[PDB]
């Protein structure tokens, strides 16, 4: 009943996609055949038909075909059932233009019918788990236009979007600046929690914590899938203070608007130096509000903790994480807010992190910090500069106005990324009386 | 007294008193038409005459008014 | 308050909810007649005459011979309306095709009982009345009317049942209103009296079938 | 008899094929049938099980 | 026959109220599949205050247990005695309460509340003389807060003579496990003040500290916690199942111990408390456990009494034990302490003497104290409601699900007038 | 009914937007922009 | 005990009988060679092969099928292939000279050569029946033979058999791609004259199954093997009541009661479902409510005619599998509280249940074992944007006299044409006033 479908749109999506299917298999123990070797920790992710065939419950979509054709031919052949991929013929080109209008109005209708299918078979979705990539099309324009139709039809439901800002410095557009920009709608109005990531941080964490010098991209979404894991732990194990998707938001979302959090994991150790470590339910806490261990470019010793929702996950006894919490409160670096006292949701599930043969060794205990702080607004800068140092010699616009979106746009969308900027900085500010 | 006179300042009345979409979605709101179902999808908005339109592809049987109608 | 037969129910002092009404002594909506129709096209051979005398409805054709097959039945639907210009069309319709008769009218007796419990179906104590007359004189009109209605005892009856004890409990006082008989409890006592003395040899059991409580006469 | 599962024991146990070999007795609703033989194909997948 | 209804709400409320009828089973006899192998007659003499007879000696608990998640109800069933309670008064519902006051008081708690009150009268008269109900509860979260406030005021309005219990667990300043704490708490107390007739108040780290130092647990669990909890229910509802002399019920204790009806938020404590390194340093005897409950460090609220003035202190004993020496203690800690107690109330001590001790003890004590401790408690949790309302912060859902705002301020002003009184009789 | 007083042209026009949010970043942003950039190291002069 | 004979006229009726005989020995279980498996048991043994097969007390199966043709190559071509010796030679027919795309030559002139013969064939395999439930005819509304032939059968059986159930099984021409240029003509005709003959028209277009087949099945290239072979799943699923046993058991004859309102109008549309396709086919639940939606889904229906521009009259489920009555209950009231399903006002009961516990069974080919079914068969009003389609080319071809000699000058008269489409005019006005709602 607890079910939860994913919508992975983008190469980003239908990448980061593959990675996390590959844990929720390796978890509840779906085979890569549908059959489970040798009871409903499944229903969320997996939809089971008569006879084990444990089909997903997700719809990778991408405008052009090859990446998710990787899936089609690929060792997860026989389980996602052929239409839950839907493709197209020709990409966006890096033009939200042509994935919120152009090429992008054609998959629209195909991939809304395949969510409703899904979205019919399940006894309580409790949330759609969104997979972008703010930087190309069917990554900024699909998603606008997917979020702005599943917001009209599933309204009274959930939209966690988890995001591929672009970074601080590298990047790899020169075009993704003003895509970022324009997609602030999805994120602001047609969303529910956004967790923001970005490459460089989570490259950075794997050069210092998994002594990996030459990082890819499958390093890079495995870590994103244990987070989404530890997000929607508290659905299918069991725990002792477990906590839903609904739950999270109360603890965290403040206002309305407010609802840009930021993830961090917490045992990020590799087989080796996980030997020098204990690993203890401190050591995990404090290196989650490190100014490191970090999953975007912000240091948070420049914000303040709006509202962190801590979830475990293994040997955690209630008594020690009070504790540990405790301590984190007598840290004075990690200032908070002074209208949130209460400033934690603890979340303790049970199943211990599961290990995919790859690099994050196996741990007996572990945590992601949902965290709503106000050093976002740096990230929400750093863009707003590169996009207002291209948008004053309208350069790279010609594409855009000509595949359909009026110039009009990207002022609104400027405008709209400023407001949010003034509702983070000035919300931290003391009491003035 | 001091919590109307805090309530009332500016900064955080405006957003206690702004609202997202989504939140003003989840209000307790009342939308009649929508779809419940798939049979809902392919059948109150088509586009697609049975009779007439000849030899179409899965993606053409359903093509919605807001799919073919201007944004918000 | 409790709805039923719920745990509610049984809750000390407990006010339990009564049922919902029923339709029985109650006014029924009615629709448009033929009667309506077929009068404002106008094939009707019929002129309210207009006599200071009282209202009378001269006939231009003969009344003996007209159809009495697609007019008395047909006017046997105008029972089931108010409205002045259709009400006494109907009434002394009725009264004077039945008057006027003689193996023409035994058989209609099957064709005329759907109006019948049309008009009885809707409960207007006024057309009720109406109806009551008709029936008495439909009964006391011509020969094997009743012995032909004794099969047809079992539908037109059970309405009649329903307003049976309705008598004016006005004590030593008079009722000054017995010329223009209305007591409907009154007027099925006499329309039942003149069905079980001119409906036949064997009455009484479908009188008594469909009427609980009856005594019987001409014993 | 129609196409059902037919109980076993007084708890409800349907006959499995497991059971069901050449020359035996099994009893179903009050009778008692003497099951002689059988086909190539019951041969060959009763020896194969 | 006098019974009591036990009702658990929530996740907190059904896992203590799981402990207690585990504890409660072994106390009366009743193993998990219903039967009774006891040892002593009188067990099943009063066996008809928390099980109600089925066919085949099979004895039901007398709970109602509601969730709106039906995923710890679940554990409630695959636990040790989980199969002993009945499927149809186990009320669930397909939902998430969203640790919402709001969710759990005007939405699907108030869309559940008549399929559980359905199920409330039928065991509240399955019944010949009934005493009341039991609710176990969280007062910070939502279900627990919000539809055992409901559940707490259509009870009240149904049976308006019955004695209510709940036993409460309210929020810790130390850690918390929600954000949203201090408007659950607000607004779960706001009912609370004018309707139970008994609020047995129980933090969280009050039990951590009776864990950690008084029984010196190194890995004490929420079933640990939930333990003593148990025991004080049991202790509380002993005089009234058991037999004995100063048979003192529910009714008696809240005349004793309730001088004013806004008065009526205790703390209670349970002292034959020790550890296994200590255990048999003891000489047990009355003297000791008069003064393991006096001792201001095994109460199970984090208030110290020590802050304050008592009003009324109640004492129920459990053992073959003699009178002389009780009423010496009860008279000889107000003689020593004369400036903790309140003068307007001559004997502020109460004393019921129940013969049957708990299995495995033999001379118990449960100790239920109504002390001005208790205004530390809720202006703290005013002071956290003032700081995160000041702002709107987190009202935005309240307000949209259905919440008005002048709600919250109208239960703020109950909550802080109920901190007055209980100020005023600390200062006469 | 209507009115005279309803035939009137409004002087009504939108009241000018207010200035957009300069940032208390924008100064750390563009000084980490010019940091780390060293003109003409290694493709050199021409 | 309850037998059908099956007559196949022309070559898509031919064709279509091949897919439906191949469909019934592999679903019965008898191998080609007309007989039984001796060392393997038939799919369970039962009297569940009479209806459609005989005993000559031998072992050999044979068929209740006489299959029609005035011309040759597509009867010697099941008197050469697999199914040579199923078919008694006598049954399949075969004159010498082709109709030509005339309903002259199928109806005046070249019937008169076999009507005769083949009255007797049918004659002889009607004396060999104990019940008669009827006849089940196949053929198009394209054709000579389809037309003329089948509307001289029609003629006949009606006065032979006057008293007997007779269903067709007729290819309705397609709107926009057709075959032939005379297709209106012969269906004007054979509608006119089939109008009062037959109890009951099952129309199944090509159009619309090239469309399942391209969007459901996942074919891009399929073929009239495929369209005989779904069209043989609907008959089977059709007459499979009184083959198996089921919850509900539903016969011929319920079929007409409650689908037929009034005497004329007897057309349904017939929709399956799980028209998958294998590699798509273990993913879903395949459930009871997914198969009852698809059904009402406009683009799985047969005739290129949308439902949602017209009224339901009376529609008739007929699920097979392990199919439980509350599933179907549940996915009627689901069905009946959307308001754009519209059932006509005079109709609040339009539903008509069948359930057989006989799951459907597969040929090798294209579709795919699924263990639910359902064959849904809606009388509606949307079939008057079909009827007129073809009867405005009618008008546009007979407006100047086009083709038209070609049926004149053999016999048939010139005032036949403004029979049919004034009979098809009437058809159209009789669509609409059953099709409007109650105001009186
Ligand atoms: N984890 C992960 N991140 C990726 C991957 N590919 C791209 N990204 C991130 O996504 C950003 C832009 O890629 P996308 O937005 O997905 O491009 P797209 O959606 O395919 O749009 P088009 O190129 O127009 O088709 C890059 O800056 C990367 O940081 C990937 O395969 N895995
Ligand atoms: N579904 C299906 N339809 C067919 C098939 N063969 C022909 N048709 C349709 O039937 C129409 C004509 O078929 P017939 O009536 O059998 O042709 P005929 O009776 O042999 O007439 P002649 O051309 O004069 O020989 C064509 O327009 C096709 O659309 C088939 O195998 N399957
Ligand atoms: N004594 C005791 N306290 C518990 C137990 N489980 C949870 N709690 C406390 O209950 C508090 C909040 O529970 P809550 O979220 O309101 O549960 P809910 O009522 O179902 O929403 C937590 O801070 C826990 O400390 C238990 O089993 N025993």
């Amino acid at each position: 009943q607890r079910e939860c479908i994913s919508v992975h749109v983008g190469q980003a999506g239908v990448q980061i996609g593959n990675a996390c299917w590959e844990l929720y298999c390796l978890e509840h123990g779906i085979q890569p055949d549908g059959q489970m070797p040798s009871d409903d920790s499944f229903n969320t992710f997996f939809s089971e038909t008569g006879a084990g065939k444990h089909v997903p419950r997700a719809v990778f979509v991408d405008l052009e075909p090859t990446v998710i054709d990787e899936v089609r031919t690929g060792t997860y052949r026989q389980l996602f059932h052929p239409e839950q991929l839907i493709t197209g013929k020709e990409d966006a080109a890096n033009n939200y233009a042509r994935g919120h209008y152009t090429i992008g109005k054609e998959l629209i209708d195909l991939v809304l019918d395949r969510i409703r299918k899904l979205a019919d078979q399940c006894t309580g979705l409790q949330g759609f788990l969104i997979f972008h990539s703010f930087g190309g099309g069917t990554g900024s324009g699909f998603t606008s236009l997917l979020m702005e139709r599943l917001s009209v039809d599933y309204g009274k439901k959930s939209k966690l979007e988890f995001s591929i800002y672009p970074a601080p410095q590298v990047s790899t557009a020169v075009v993704e600046p003003y895509n970022s920009i324009l997609t602030t709608h999805t994120t602001l109005e047609h969303s529910d929690c956004a967790f923001m990531v970005d490459n460089e941080a989570i490259y950075d964490i794997c050069r210092r914590n998994l002594d990996i010098e030459r990082p890819t991209y499958t390093n890079l979404n495995r870590l994103i899938s244990q987070i989404v894991s530890s997000i929607t732990a508290s659905l299918r194990f069991d725990g002792a203070l477990n906590v839903d998707l609904t739950e999270f938001q109360t603890n965290l979302v403040p206002y309305p608007r407010i609802h840009f959090p930021l993830a961090t994991y917490a045992p990020v150790i590799s087989a080796e130096k996980a030997y020098h470590e204990q690993l203890s339910v401190a050591e995990i806490t404090n290196a989650c509000f490190e100014p490191a261990n970090q999953m975007v470019k912000c240091d948070p010793r420049h914000g303040k903790y709006m509202a962190c929702c801590l979830l475990y996950r293994g040997d955690v006894v209630p008594k020690d994480v009070n504790a540990a919490i405790a301590a984190i409160k007598t840290k004075r670096s990690i200032q908070f807010v002074d209208w949130c006292p209460t400033g934690f949701k603890v979340g303790i599930n049970y199943q211990p992190p599961t290990v995919v043969p790859g690099d994050l060794a196996k741990v007996q205990r572990a945590v992601c910090m949902l965290s709503n702080t106000t050093a976002i607004a740096e990230a929400w800068a750093r863009l707003d500069h590169k996009f207002d140092l291209m948008y004053a010699k309208r350069a790279f616009v010609h594409w855009y106005v000509g595949e359909g979106m009026e110039e009009g746009e990207f002022s609104e969308a400027r405008e709209d990324m400023a407001a949010l900027e003034k509702d983070y900085e000035e919300v931290g500010m003391d009491s003035v009386e | 007294n001091p919590t109307h006179l805090a309530q009332q300042q500016e900064p955080w009345c405006r957003l206690s008193s702004t609202a997202t979409i989504t939140s003003m979605r989840r209000d307790a709101c009342f939308f009649d038409p929508e779809i419940p179902k798939d049979d809902l999808d392919f059948r109150l908005s088509a586009l697609y005459n049975h009779h007439s339109g000849t030899f179409k592809n899965k993606s053409e049987i359903l093509i919605h008014q807001e799919t073919i109608q201007d944004t918000h | 308050v409790s709805e039923g037969f719920t745990v509610k129910a049984m809750m000390k002092n407990s006010v339990v909810r009564g049922p919902p009404t029923a339709g029985a002594f109650k006014e029924r909506p009615t629709k448009p007649t033929a009667f309506r129709k077929f009068y404002e096209r106008g094939d009707f051979p019929i002129a309210l005459e207009h006599d200071s005398k009282g209202n009378k409805i001269a006939w231009k054709v003969e009344i003996e011979k007209l159809d009495y097959h697609h007019y008395l039945p047909l006017f046997f639907d105008g029972l089931c309306e108010m409205t002045f210009p259709y009400e006494f069309f109907a009434r002394q319709g009725i009264h004077d095709m039945l008057e006027h008769g003689g193996n023409k009218i035994l058989p209609v007796i099957p064709q005329l009982i759907i109006p019948i419990k049309n008009a009885l179906n809707l409960r207007n104590r006024q057309v009720i009345c109406v109806t009551l007359k008709v029936l008495q004189h439909l009964v006391v009109s011509a020969e094997m009317v009743g012995e032909a209605l004794v099969p047809y005892y079992r539908q037109i009856l059970p309405i009649l049942n329903i307003f049976k004890n309705m008598n004016v409990n006005s004590g030593d006082g008079i009722d000054y209103s017995q010329q223009k008989r209305e007591n409907i409890g009154d007027l099925i006592q006499e329309t039942l009296e003149a069905f079980e003395r001119y409906g036949g040899e064997d009455a009484f059991i479908n009188i008594k079938y469909m009427v609980p409580t009856y005594e019987s006469c001409l014993l | 008899i129609k196409r059902q599962r037919l109980p076993k024991n007084d708890r409800g146990d349907h006959y499995h094929w497991k059971d069901l070999n050449r020359g035996i007795n099994i009893t179903i609703y009050g009778r008692t049938f003497r099951i002689v033989n059988c086909d190539k194909f019951t041969q060959v997948f009763l020896e194969s099980q | 026959m006098r019974e009591i209804v036990h009702l658990q709400a929530g996740q907190c409320g059904n896992q203590i109220g799981a402990k207690f009828w585990e504890v409660i089973s072994d106390e009366h006899g009743i193993d998990p599949t219903g039967t009774y192998h006891g040892d002593s007659d009188l067990q099943l003499e009063r066996i008809n205050v928390y099980y109600n007879e089925a066919t085949g000696g099979k004895y039901v608990p007398r709970a109602v247990l509601v969730d709106l998640e039906p995923g710890t109800m679940d554990s409630v069933r695959s636990g040790p005695f989980g199969q002993i309670f009945r499927p149809d008064n186990f009320v669930f519902g397909q939902s998430g309460a969203g640790n919402n006051w709001a969710k759990g008081h005007y939405t699907e708690g108030a869309e559940l509340v008549d399929s559980v009150l359905d199920v409330v009268r039928k065991e509240a008269e399955s019944c010949d003389c009934l005493q009341g109900f039991q609710l176990t509860h969280s007062l910070g979260g939502g279900t627990g807060s919000g539809m055992g406030t409901l559940l707490i005021s259509k009870i009240r309005e149904e049976y308006p003579d019955r004695i209510m219990n709940t036993f409460s667990v309210v929020p810790s300043p130390k850690v918390s496990d929600t954000v949203v704490e201090p408007y659950n708490a607000t607004l779960s107390v706001h009912q609370l003040v004018e309707n139970t007739d008994e609020t047995y108040c129980i933090d969280n780290e009050a039990l951590y500290d009776i864990c950690f130092r008084t029984l010196k647990l190194t890995t004490p669990t929420y079933g640990d916690l939930n333990h003593l909890v148990s025991a004080t229910m049991s202790g509380v509802t002993t005089c009234l199942r058991f037999p004995g002399q100063l048979n003192a019920d529910l009714r008696k204790l809240a005349v004793n111990m309730v001088p004013f009806p806004r008065l009526h938020f205790f703390m209670p404590g349970f002292a034959p408390l020790t550890s296994r390194g200590s255990q048999q340093y003891r000489a047990l005897t009355v003297p000791e456990l008069t003064q393991q409950m006096f001792d201001a460090k095994n109460m199970m609220a984090a208030c110290d009494p020590r802050h304050g003035r008592y009003l009324t202190v109640a004492a129920v004993f459990r053992g073959r034990m003699s009178m002389k020496e009780v009423d010496e203690q009860m008279l000889n800690v107000q003689n020593k302490n004369s400036s903790y107690f309140v003068e307007w109330i001559p004997n502020n001590v109460k004393t019921a003497v129940c013969d049957i001790p708990p299995r495995g003890l033999k001379m118990s004590a449960t100790f239920i104290g109504n002390s001005t401790a208790i205004q530390e408690l809720f202006k703290r949790i005013s002071e956290q409601f003032t700081a995160m309302f000041r702002r709107k912060a987190f009202l935005h859902w309240y307000t949209g699900e259905g919440m008005d705002e002048m709600e919250f301020t109208e239960a703020e002003s109950n909550m802080n007038d109920l901190g007055n009184p209980v100020v005023t009789r600390g200062a006469c | 009914s209507e009115s005279i007083y309803n035939l009137i042209p409004s002087d009504w026009k939108e009241p000018p937007q207010p200035p957009r949010y300069i940032s208390i970043f924008k100064a750390t942003v563009k000084d980490d922009m010019q940091k780390f950039k060293t003109a003409m190291k290694t493709m050199g002069p021409a």
